[PDB]
């Protein structure tokens, strides 16, 4: 069976690790909710 | 059962596995559709019955309508409140990329955490949830980029 457990507050932290780039992609969204590169 | 606002792990029993993550806000549990696929959830003693869902948005809410309506401002950095399987909830800050669709631009974060992190909330500087993590594309080799998926109140 599927159950849920609380994992914390919804909070912005100041001591946050910062990573990742900011790509701009041409994508398409089909009926099944799937994204695809255009 | 657990009414409290906050971020939640969604778990399954075969052993036990974390298949995704969700957000409880104003008595409604928000997660991504592909995580639960419309299956009812257990919250301790009580049960969360599906209320609304949409496969194209890849979203689903429980006990009530979709409550998250905040959106990315298209400029500021955001924070992925990733709740990885077996790991403490952690905030990862990033400057969102952009999904350019024929129906407009969607915020997208270039972070790649395990599948069980699907449904983890993406927050703005105010601490408001602007979307859920776990639906996007793949560029080059293993480079997953998730859209900032938000519903409508």
């Amino acid at each position: 069976d599927m159950y849920i457990e609380r994992a914390g507050d919804i909070t912005w932290e100041k001591d946050a690790e910062v990573t990742g780039n900011s790509p701009r992609l041409d994508v398409a969204l089909d009926e099944s909710g799937d994204f695809s590169l255009v | 059962g657990e009414t409290t606002d906050g971020v939640y792990r969604v778990m399954t029993r075969r052993g036990s596995t974390q298949v995704g993550v969700g957000v409880m806000q104003e008595g409604v549990f928000h997660t991504m559709w592909h995580v639960t696929k419309g299956a009812a959830l257990r919250s301790g003693e009580g049960r969360l019955d599906p209320y609304w869902g949409d496969v194209k948005q890849d979203l689903v809410s429980y006990c009530g309508p979709w409550k998250l309506d905040a959106a990315w401002d298209g400029l500021s950095e955001v924070q992925l409140l990733a709740v990885p399987p077996g790991e403490r909830a952690k905030n990862i800050q990033t400057l969102p990329g952009i999904f350019k669709t024929k129906d407009g631009d969607i915020g997208a974060v270039a972070l790649d955490y395990p599948a069980g992190t699907s449904g983890s909330p993406i927050l703005d500087k105010s601490g408001r949830v602007i979307g859920l993590y776990g639906n996007g594309v793949v560029i080059k080799n293993g480079s997953y980029v998730s859209a900032i998926t938000q519903g409508k109140r």
